[PDB]
């Protein structure tokens, strides 16, 4: 008979909760460990591999593979922009569906830096250089290549190496960051400019593509594990 | 999350009438829309249903010819066009978004189609 | 009487939990065990490559 | 191209009313029932062969294997005069049932 | 120079001039199964020279308006050599694969392929109801090409082949988390890949189980100008590492 | 978990080169940001504790709810045990090939009153029987049956009013981890069925009313939560992007990869 008092929150299932339980199957005997190969045991490193992500949404591209190449052609004019759009990984609908993206999308809060690379999927007699951009927010949209320089930019050459990675920086006044739409902890916008032209020589065809990728950094993170808004049901699957 | 459609129409025979059937509510782009008729003395009986991210549409084998459907992203609006009209098609037209494996979840109030002269 | 004494998650604290039943399948979740091996999907490759170096020689 | 065999049932109010249905050959337990009010709006009641959508009373519930399936109301009330259809699920093009319409007994 | 690679298999060598890196598989490599995982008694047989070298399937020709390839990859070499007819005298058996696509052409082309190998890749069928067939799943060492359009309802035990879904239903874009490589012709040539035994059982049946599948996929089409040569094939040779197998009975 | 923190960075001019590099080798690039600008030394105290899978995992959720009416025929539940009925634990799960845990399972038992005829009903509490047949026993086929006995088959009793009842179910299996996706078939001829119906066999659950009609029908109703511990998960794979369509296949219909935008340069 020891007297006990029960506090507020007796008999209440909180779907959290971490307690033990009394099992069903006594003395059951598992079947033995196998070594696998590839083992993850932390979801940042699904968020730490490239994927190719859809900078071509143009109304009829989404349902084709040409969605995920970047036209560029050889131009008659110089400084104009091959695309752009802006930094938001889990609303923006270019980053949204990305494996960052479809992570991101489970939890509420990220911060960290963000890899993007471009790989130049032309011909190997053709040249040219980038600019490769990235404006912190207050400002409006970088509309000339003079006003996308003052921010924090590379210049890619093409050549052997075919490949290029601008590591946008972690600049924030927050720790974290919204991964919805936000208008207080909006993150920028990434842009791209002709620095050159695309200089091709007689028999080769003039239209090549560049495709995009992302990923995150070693110091990336997220918080707040909530449920994702792209699956639905009505009925149950039978 | 409801289908409103347009109001009830009137053609000469051989011409052409075309329907609307405006959703609101959810995402347009994921679910197909399904067409369905009910002659006034019979049952209900399948047209076709249209992809609205892809625009494509398949047609059960009987109205293959005559009916023809399209639909635009930015309105939320599925259209359907019948040619070549005769008496057999005055009828009542549903317009359905189909659920899980087989199921009409959410119908229209069904647009009215007469013809004469 | 058992009583494994771990640490508590705290910011930037002890606690005490004890064992009841005699299966392995009935105990608590673990949720303090934190590990990472990224190496396996981002440089899943045989001849390993120096970051300042070119990728192609 | 499966037949879905189906004409007008009369019941009064507060008894056991059954309506049936027949396929052509076994659809494997898929069924769906729609319901037509009299103004002229369908919407589903039963989208298998007995599981009750979400919204719908306790009155509905439907039984059935094979090729012969039924669909029971126990308690009819003034609301449920309408019009009820059949649905197979198993081949394309998707075919429905004949009309079956409830009305007073005298 | 690091463009240069050697393999030797039993009595084949594949050598190649302009190159990638080698990627091995979740980073580990094909070994025999040990002592404490087995689970039938019998001695298995490690025949190993016979069985482990390389098979060339057979080609296929990039177009223009190509959309991608698909093999099953326990599934292709049924019928070469003494790997198809241990497969068939024996129940069990385990395997770890490498894999070597190559494609040249020259300066003046441009295009791009994507070469990922996807472990239980399940297809879906085109009718919503049924599962697809054997025929349409594989053929033996002949590629089941994808298409750029949808595979209608009507068509009643198909594969859908819309090739933006990569048959399975999830984005082609993320396929890039799989064990993959890229060909790009302005630099690249050929792509190698080796594979471990992945699966849940130390050993299954290698008739009823296509473990794994081998994708090829254009994301960048071919292009030329006009006078340089059309006809660009692309040619796959699988070489299984470590094989062996256990329960022999009769041929089936 | 603590994440590695950033290093004071100079103006360079040299051939060293992190930022080209090549795609084609199917390697991802290690490169941070104090290699292509110059930075401060900071040091993050961030973890990355929430993003385990233990921590994405472990949370219960609801797998079915099944409906028995007391006093009227066909009066119990049954229900073929799988994960593949709801939307939200599918794609959790199916981010990996290969899973191995246990099981936190609890029941949420609820009572509604039907409309009866008499006058003055006044029930007592419910009891309710919940019986797990694994594959291959004896099933109940009507309310009043033998098969309740439970000599061997584990069972719970509940009365209404109390907290929910909750069991602990180790690896039940007979490989070495639970598949979510299986490419093959049943037979060695290659017909038949083909995917993941092929490897699930885990059982039956049946569901009554301990209790005997008394003057009123009551419809009750049983929603199944499903909580693993002990998560082991190998072989990542990308997420779904179609919806899902049927229970025992992967069949689908096809969808855009993204919804649209006007432009390329439209932010
Ligand atoms: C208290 C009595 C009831 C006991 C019921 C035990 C139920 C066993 C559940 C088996 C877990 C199945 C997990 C799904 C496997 C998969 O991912 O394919």
């Amino acid at each position: 008979g020891l007297p006990v008092m029960t506090t507020p929150g007796s008999t209440q299932f909180l779907t959290s909760d971490d307690f033990q339980s009394p099992s069903a199957m006594p003395q059951f005997d598992v079947t033995p460990e196998m070594q696998i190969p590839g083992r993850v045991n932390n979801l940042m490193e699904i968020a730490e591999v490239d994927s190719v992500v859809p900078v071509n949404n143009t109304e009829d591209n989404v349902s084709s593979l040409k969605a995920y190449q970047i036209p560029v052609q050889s131009n008659s004019d110089n400084g104009k922009q091959v695309f752009g759009f802006p930094l938001q990984p889990g609303a923006n609908n270019v980053l949204n569906r990305t494996l960052l993206g479809e992570i991101l999308n489970y939890y509420t809060h990220w911060s960290g830096s963000i890899k993007l690379t471009f790989m130049f999927c032309g011909s190997a007699m053709a040249t040219g250089k980038f600019l490769l951009a990235y404006s912190p927010p207050g400002a409006g949209v970088p509309k000339n290549r003079k006003d996308a320089m003052l921010g924090t930019h590379v210049i890619w050459d093409v050549g052997l190496q075919s490949s290029c990675v601008l590591c946008v920086p972690w600049i924030s006044q927050t720790h974290y960051r919204y991964v919805v739409e936000d208008e207080y902890t909006a993150a920028g916008y990434v842009t791209c400019w002709y620095q050159t032209n695309i200089v091709v020589p007689a028999d080769v065809q003039s239209s090549c593509d560049i495709l995009c990728f992302v990923s995150a950094c070693n110091d990336f993170s997220v918080r707040m594990l909530k449920d994702t808004p792209f699956i639905r049901q009505d009925t149950f699957y039978q | 999350v409801q289908l409103q459609q347009s109001a009830a129409e009137l053609a000469r025979p051989g011409a052409s009438v075309k329907m609307s059937c405006k959703a609101s509510g959810y995402t347009f782009t994921t679910y197909t829309m399904h067409w369905v008729k009910q002659r006034p003395g019979q049952g209900l009986e399948w047209i076709g249903y249209i992809n609205p991210s892809s625009r494509y549409t398949e047609y059960n084998q009987k109205f293959k010819d005559k009916t023809t459907l399209t639909a635009d992203k930015s309105s939320s609006t599925a259209y359907m066009q019948l040619s070549s009209l005769t008496f057999e098609d005055s009828a009542v037209y549903y317009c359905a978004r189909r659920s899980e494996a087989d199921r009409f979840v959410y119908w229209g109030q069904g647009t009215l189609v007469t013809v004469s002269a | 009487m058992g009583a494994q004494v771990s640490t508590q998650k705290t910011g930037a604290i002890h606690y005490t939990n004890i064992n009841y039943y005699k299966d392995a399948a009935s105990n608590s979740a673990n949720r303090q065990d934190f590990t990472q091996d990224p190496g396996k999907f981002t440089e899943p490759v045989k001849d390993i490559m120096v970051k300042t170096m070119p990728a192609l020689n | 191209d499966i037949q879905m065999t189906q004409s007008s049932l009369s019941a009064s109010l507060g008894d056991r009313v059954t309506i049936s249905c027949r396929a052509s050959q076994d659809i494997s337990n898929y069924l769906n029932w729609y319901q037509q009010k009299p103004d002229g709006s369908v919407k589903l009641l039963i989208y298998y062969t007995s599981t009750l959508h979400s919204g719908v009373p306790s009155r509905f519930s439907g039984s059935g294997s094979g090729t012969d399936y039924s669909l029971t109301i126990n308690s009819l009330e003034q609301e449920d005069i309408a019009t009820y259809f059949c649905q197979q699920g198993n081949t394309f093009p998707f075919t429905f049932g004949g009309g079956t319409k409830l009305e007073i007994r005298r | 120079s690091d463009r240069v690679r050697s393999i030797t298999l039993g009595n084949s060598t594949i050598t190649t001039q302009e190159c990638a890196n080698v990627v091995v598989g979740y980073g580990v490599w094909p070994e025999y199964l040990k002592d404490n995982e087995a689970t039938a008694e019998d001695q298995p047989t490690q025949p190993d020279v016979a069985t482990c070298r390389f098979y060339t399937l057979e080609s296929v020709q990039w177009m223009k308006n190509s959309a991608g390839w698909w093999w099953k990859l326990p599934d292709a070499l049924s019928q070469m050599g003494l790997f198809g007819q241990n497969m068939q005298y024996h129940y069990l058996g385990r395997t770890g694969y490498t894999i070597h696509v190559q494609c040249n052409a020259s300066k003046f082309h441009q295009g791009c392929l994507l070469v990922v190998c996807v472990p239980e890749a399940e297809m879906g069928c085109s009718n919503l109801n049924n599962t697809p067939e054997f025929s349409e799943l594989s053929g033996g060492d002949s590629a089941r090409m994808f298409t750029d359009t949808q595979v209608g309802e009507s068509n009643a035990k198909k594969v859908q082949t819309a090739v933006w879904n990569a048959g399975m239903g999830v984005g082609v874009g993320n396929l890039t988390i799989f064990p993959h490589q890229w060909i790009n012709l302005r630099t690249n040539n050929s792509a190698t890949l080796v594979m471990p035994y992945i699966n849940s059982v130390p050993m299954d049946n290698m008739f009823r189980h296509n473990n794994l599948t081998l994708m090829i996929i254009p994301f960048v089409p071919l292009n030329y100008s006009e006078g340089s040569s059309p006809y660009v094939p692309i040619t796959v040779t699988i070489a299984p590492m470590c094989a062996e197998y256990n329960g022999l009975r009769l041929a089936s | 978990a603590r994440v590695a923190d950033t290093i004071s960075s100079r103006p360079t001019n040299s051939e060293s080169i992190p930022a080209l590099t090549a795609a084609e080798t199917g390697h991802t690039s290690q490169v941070v940001p104090s290699d292509t600008m110059q930075t401060r030394h900071v040091k993050n105290y961030h973890s990355r504790s929430e993003s385990s899978i233990e921590n994405f995992l472990c949370r219960s959720a609801c797998v079915y709810y099944a409906t028995y009416t007391n006093n009227s025929k066909k009066g119990f539940a049954e229900w073929v045990i799988n994960t593949r009925q709801v939307a939200q634990l599918r794609r959790k799960l199916e981010l990996f090939t290969y899973l191995r845990f246990d099981l936190e399972l609890t029941f949420v038992i609820t009572s509604a009153q039907q409309p009866s005829t008499a006058s003055s009903v006044d029930a007592p509490v419910q009891t309710h029987q919940i019986m797990y047949v694994p594959p291959g026993g004896p099933v109940p086929t009507k309310v009043k049956d033998y098969a309740w006995q439970t000599s061997t088959n584990p069972s719970v009793f509940w009365t209404e009013g109390n907290a929910p009842p909750r069991m602990s179910i180790p690896f039940i299996s007979i490989g070495n981890a639970y598949s979510c996706f299986y490419d093959g078939w049943t037979q060695f001829s290659r017909n038949g069925v083909y995917g993941i119906n092929t490897l699930n066999n885990m059982g039956t659950l049946y569901m009554r009313h301990v209790n005997e009609a008394g003057q009123g029908p009551i419809k009750s109703t049983v929603r199944i939560y499903f909580k693993p511990k002990h998560v082991k998960a190998w072989v990542p794979r990308p997420p779904r992007l179609c919806q899902y369509e049927k229970q025992k296949n992967v069949n689908f219909s096809p969808i855009g990869v993204t919804t649209s935008r006007t432009d390329i340069i439209t932010t």
